[PDB]
Formats: C-alpha cells, sequence, structure tokens
C-alpha cells in the first residue's frame, strides 16, 4: 500500500484555544487532499476539498490550505460541535488507490 | 458581425477508432486557443 | 440535499460472503461516483473501493483486492458491495459515499476524489 | 527505375518505336539516399527476375521478341491496324487482363515444343 | 452481454497539435495524382502526374 508517517504525531494543547491540524503527505500531492470531520455516532462530513475550497453548507470559519507534503487546517473560534476526529484523505494517485488519514485524538481531562 | 458557437470540453468521449467509450482527465487551467481554418463540410440529404 | 440509505446491519460467519446495498435518491443516480469506505472500531477510515456509475468500472485497494466486488444497478438505482472470505478482524462499520461530478450522461465528467454525500452506515460483525 | 513511364500517353506505335531508345541536412540526404538505392537494387533484381522468365519463353536480352504461336480470336478480337495507331497500352492491358496467365503458361510449353527438336 | 473490459491507466495531459504528414510509396510503387482542379469523384482526369 502507501504509508503515511507524521513527526511529531500529535501535540497536547488544552481545549479552549485556537488549534491547527497538520497533515503530512509521503508523496507529492499537489492540491488533492480533502478534510473530513467525524463526531462519534454517524458518518463524517467533508469540509475542505481541493485542499482549499470550502464545501457547501459548512461554516466559513474553518480554513484549510497547503500543498505538496504539507497541509494545515485552522479554526477561528472553537465550537461545542467542533470537537471531533479530523481525517485528511489524499486522492492524487491514479488508478484510484486512495488512502485515508489517521484522525486526531483528544483526551478527556478528568481530574 | 461574428457568429459564435457555445460549447464545452467534454470528457467521456466515444472513441472514433472503434466501438468504445473512453474517459479523459479534467481540463487544464489556462487559455486553450486554436485559430483554425474550415476547408470542408459533410452533408446528407433528407429522409423524405 | 440528497440522501442515501444503506441496508441494515448484518452478521455472518467466517468463510462466507456478505452483500450490502446503498440506495441513493433525490437526483439521477447514474450521474454520480461512488466510493466504499470502511471504519474499524476505534480505528481510522479505510478506503475500500470506487466505482464510476456512468461507466460501470471499479477500482479497489490493492491490499484488499481479490475479496471485494463493487457493482451498481441504475434500474433500481443502488450500489452493492460484496465481500468474500469474511474473517474476524474485518468487523467494522461500512459506508457508501457518493459525489456529484457534472452532467455525466452527455459526456461531461469531473472525477472528483473526495466524498460529499454519505450513507447512514451499516455495521458488519463476523465472529463466532 | 519508373522513369520509363512518361511514354504511357504515347500510343501503341509511338511506344513501340521509343522502346529501343532506352528501357540535419546530411542525415536527411542519407536516410533518403538509401531509399533511392533500395529502388535501383530492386530495379535490377526485378530485371533479372523477369529476364529469366523471358529465358523460359526462349528470348532473352530482347526488347521486342516473338515466338512460334498463333493468336486466338477469343482474346479481345480487333484489327491490328486500329490497335496500333490509336490505342493506349493501359487499355490493351485492361482488354487482355484475364488472358495473361493463359499466354504465359502456353508460351513455356511452346518453347519446350521447339526444345524437343534439339532434345531428340 | 458485451464484456466491457476496463483498461484503466494513467492519463497525463500533453501538448497535441497536428503536423503535416506525407505518405510515400516504397521500392517500386508510384503514387499518381489528379492535378486537374475541377474534380468529379470517379471518371477521367486528363492531367495526371506521378509523385
Ligand atoms: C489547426 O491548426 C492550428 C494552427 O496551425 C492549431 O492551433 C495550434 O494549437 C496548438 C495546441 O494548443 C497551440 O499550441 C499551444 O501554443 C501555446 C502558445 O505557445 C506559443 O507562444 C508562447 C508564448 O509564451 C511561446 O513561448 C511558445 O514557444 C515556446 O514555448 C515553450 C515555452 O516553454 C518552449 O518550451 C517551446 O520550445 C516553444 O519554442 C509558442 O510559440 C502554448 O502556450 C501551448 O503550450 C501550453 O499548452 C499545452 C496544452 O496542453 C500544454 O501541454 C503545454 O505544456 C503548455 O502549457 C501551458 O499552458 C497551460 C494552460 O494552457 C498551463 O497549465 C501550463 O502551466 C503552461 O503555462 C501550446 O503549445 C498553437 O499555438 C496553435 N497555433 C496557433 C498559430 O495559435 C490547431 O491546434 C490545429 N487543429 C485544430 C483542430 O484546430
Ligand atoms: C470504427 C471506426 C469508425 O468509427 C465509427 O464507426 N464511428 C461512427 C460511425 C457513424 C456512422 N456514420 C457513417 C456514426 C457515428 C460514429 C462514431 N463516431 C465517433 O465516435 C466520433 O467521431 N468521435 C470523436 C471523438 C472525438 C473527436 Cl475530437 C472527434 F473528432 C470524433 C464511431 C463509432 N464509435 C463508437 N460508437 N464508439
Ligand atoms: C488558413 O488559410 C490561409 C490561406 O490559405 C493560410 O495562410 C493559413 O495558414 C491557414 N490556416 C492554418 C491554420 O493553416
Ligand atoms: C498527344 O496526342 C495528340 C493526338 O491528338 C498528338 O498530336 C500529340 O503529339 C500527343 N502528345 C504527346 C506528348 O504525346
Ligand atoms: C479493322 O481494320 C480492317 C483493315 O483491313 C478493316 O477491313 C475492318 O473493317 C476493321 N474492322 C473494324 C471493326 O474496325
Ligand atoms: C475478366 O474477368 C472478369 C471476371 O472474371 C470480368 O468481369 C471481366 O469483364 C473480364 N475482362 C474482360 C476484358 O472480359
Ligand atoms: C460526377 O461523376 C458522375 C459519375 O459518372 C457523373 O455521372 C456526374 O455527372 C459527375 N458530375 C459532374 C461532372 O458534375
Amino acid at each position: 500500500d502507501i504509508v503515511m508517517t507524521q513527526s511529531p504525531a500529535t501535540l497536547s494543547v488544552s481545549p479552549g484555544e485556537r488549534a491547527t491540524l497538520s497533515c503530512r503527505a509521503s508523496e507529492s500531492v499537489s492540491s488533492d487532499l480533502a478534510w473530513y470531520q467525524q463526531k462519534p455516532g454517524q458518518a463524517p462530513r467533508l469540509l475542505i476539498y481541493g485542499a482549499s475550497t470550502r464545501a457547501t453548507g459548512v461554516p466559513a470559519r474553518f480554513s484549510g490550505s497547503g500543498s505538496g507534503a504539507e497541509f494545515t487546517l485552522t479554526i477561528s473560534s472553537l465550537q461545542s460541535e467542533d470537537f471531533a476526529v479530523y481525517y485528511c484523505q489524499q486522492y492524487n494517485n491514479w488508478p484510484p488507490r486512495y488512502t485515508f488519514g489517521q484522525g486526531t485524538r483528544l483526551e478527556i481531562k478528568r481530574t | 458581425d461574428s457568429i459564435t458557437l457555445p460549447c464545452r470540453i467534454k470528457q467521456i468521449i466515444n472513441m472514433w477508432q472503434r466501438i468504445g467509450q473512453a474517459m479523459y482527465a479534467p481540463p487544464i487551467q489556462g487559455v486553450i486557443r486554436c485559430v483554425s481554418n474550415i476547408t470542408g463540410l459533410i452533408l446528407t440529404r433528407d429522409g423524405g | 440535499e440528497v440522501q442515501l440509505v444503506e441496508s441494515g446491519a448484518e452478521v455472518k460467519k467466517p468463510g462466507s460472503s456478505v452483500k450490502v446495498s446503498c440506495k441513493a435518491s433525490g437526483d439521477t443516480f447514474i450521474r454520480y461516483s461512488f466510493t466504499w469506505v470502511r471504519q474499524a472500531p476505534g480505528q481510522g477510515l479505510e478506503w475500500m473501493g470506487r466505482i464510476i456509475t456512468i461507466l460501470d468500472v471499479a477500482h479497489y485497494a490493492p491490499h484488499l483486492q481479490g475479496r471485494v466486488t463493487i457493482t451498481a444497478d441504475k434500474s433500481t438505482s443502488t450500489v452493492y458491495l460484496e465481500l468474500r472470505n469474511l474473517r474476524s478482524d474485518d468487523t467494522a462499520v461500512y459506508f457508501c459515499a457518493g459525489v456529484y461530478e457534472g452532467e455525466a450522461d452527455e459526456g461531461e465528467y469531473d472525477n472528483n476524489g473526495f466524498l460529499k454525500h454519505w450513507g447512514q452506515g451499516t455495521l458488519v460483525t463476523v465472529s463466532s | 527505375f519508373l522513369g520509363f513511364l512518361g511514354a504511357a500517353g504515347s500510343t501503341m506505335g509511338a511506344a513501340s518505336m521509343t522502346l529501343t531508345v532506352q528501357a540535419q541536412h546530411l542525415l536527411k540526404l542519407t536516410v533518403w539516399g538509401i531509399k533511392q538505392l533500395q529502388a535501383r537494387v530492386l530495379a535490377v533484381e526485378r530485371y533479372l527476375r523477369d529476364q529469366q522468365l523471358l529465358g523460359i519463353w526462349g528470348c532473352s536480352g530482347k526488347l521486342i521478341c516473338c515466338t512460334n504461336v498463333p493468336w486466338n480470336s477469343s482474346w479481345s478480337n480487333r484489327n491490328l491496324s486500329e490497335i496500333w495507331d490509336n490505342m493506349t497500352w493501359l487499355q490493351w492491358d485492361k482488354e487482355i487482363s484475364n488472358y495473361t496467365q493463359i499466354i504465359y503458361g502456353l508460351l513455356e510449353e511452346s518453347q519446350n515444343q521447339q526444345e524437343k527438336n534439339e532434345q531428340d | 452481454n458485451c464484456n466491457t473490459s476496463a483498461i484503466t491507466q494513467a492519463c497525463p495531459k500533453v501538448s497535441f497539435e497536428p503536423i503535416p504528414i506525407h505518405y510515400c510509396a516504397p521500392a517500386g510503387f508510384a503514387i499518381l495524382k489528379c492535378k486537374d482542379k475541377k474534380f468529379n469523384g470517379t471518371g477521367p482526369c486528363p492531367s495526371v502526374s506521378t509523385v
């Protein structure tokens, strides 16, 4: 298949502040990475496709950008429903042997 | 003064070589200009 | 805007074959591209396969190739995923996905790779 | 090779009389130089391919030859006078396009018929 | 009925503009040509020329 490694894998930032999510590509994906948001319970939802173009019926506060092997999705103000698992799937290869991402993990701060 | 024809850059074309149905990549970004002559017509008569 | 309804959760045994249907409604079914993607419990999404409805051709993932066939019928306007040689760790939630790509009947085609419309998500659990 | 073709417009008799008269830039001039040798080498290798056949019917090295055999009237009968002053060689070919095999098979047997004289 | 055999492959864009192309007869064949302008399809062309 196609491997997808990231370094650093994930950094710990407390909830309540602006956070950016970085996706790294093993290959040279020009602008062929899409971003999906998956809150647990149902199917995900596409937000950014083309690595920059906003999907229909999604808030404009989310902002995705990047190219090549570096892509970044940024939030403006956190929302209650904006705490989910974010998947970055590339689809540059052809024939379509596309590969998904790994998601992002957030831990419950139980004292 | 100038008569225009509106048209699209298709993708799923029937190959002229044989009985098939190809499919090509989405069109590139940029100006695709072709200034070409017209030295022929192909016509057929009416059925009735 | 346009919703897709997937078949109910099915449970089978290893060594068998499973079939799951996703029915799309709202637009013309044949003018779409459909990607089948699976999610293991507690694991990220796994891209299984793709099919171009106007053209009736499928491409599957290499590591998963050989045990999955994706077909679709425009008459009933639904896409079927069929999996062979079921085995325990393949327990997962299966998802159909569909994308609009332009006026496909006349010849136009975009061939988008992302996923916009999604099914409700069937669950397959193969075990003892 | 094929330069002996401009006489085609000339009629039967004119062709008969004219018979005896005669029967990088560097890279572009080489790949198109060979293609002019493959024509002349074929010109001789066909000349020897058909002069040998002429050696079966008896006459070799002869531009105009004639053997001991009559002419069947079934072969597009027409007077010799008209078919030699106003008649095209291509038209003659088309008129006798079917009978060439018959003639070319019988000429050999006639030559062997003559050959039996010194074979005896 | 007919087995639609997909031959999926890579389809990179590339410049594609026609260029002139002559067709030539090799090793003992000659290409006629009707130099006459008023043409009729079949029929005679009393202006022929070998090229
Ligand atoms: C009937 O006949 C007519 C005429 O006889 C034909 O018309 C022709 O059609 C072709 C096909 O498109 C035209 O070719 C195109 O020409 C473009 C103009 O190029 C010229 O001007 C530029 C000005 O900058 C010059 O630089 C060029 O000269 C040099 O160009 C490159 C530059 O690096 C050199 O490397 C070369 O060695 C040249 O010496 C020309 O003089 C030209 O831009 C274009 O090439 C682009 O488009 C093709 C299309 O696929 C790409 O594959 C290619 O890579 C180029 O990509 C550029 O553009 C795309 C978007 O368009 C961008 O995404 C890229 O990043 C990049 O910027 C192509 O070569 C030709 O000009 C035209 N003739 C005339 C007189 O107009 C008809 O085709 C023919 N048939 C029919 C059915 O009508
Ligand atoms: C077998 C070789 C002869 O080809 C035919 O038999 N064809 C034929 C014949 C007739 C009968 N009339 C005599 C009607 C229609 C067609 C079809 N034509 C084209 O598909 C065509 O022209 N495509 C095209 C695409 C792009 C560009 Cl740019 C272009 F310039 C042209 C075609 C049948 N191929 C098919 N159904 N897959
Ligand atoms: C169109 O015709 C004119 C006149 O014969 C000629 O100069 C021109 O080159 C032609 N166009 C093309 C693209 O060859
Ligand atoms: C062509 O034929 C005419 C007969 O009308 C003749 O007078 C003329 O000399 C011929 N020309 C050539 C070049 O054969
Ligand atoms: C053929 O030419 C001869 C000349 O002797 C003549 O007598 C005869 O009538 C001619 N026949 C035809 C059909 O022209
Ligand atoms: C040669 O034979 C074909 C069919 O065998 C016939 O059509 C044609 O007319 C014949 N040629 C002549 C000059 O009779
Ligand atoms: C074209 O050729 C045909 C074939 O004989 C002929 O009947 C017709 O009259 C010709 N048309 C012209 C010369 O305009």
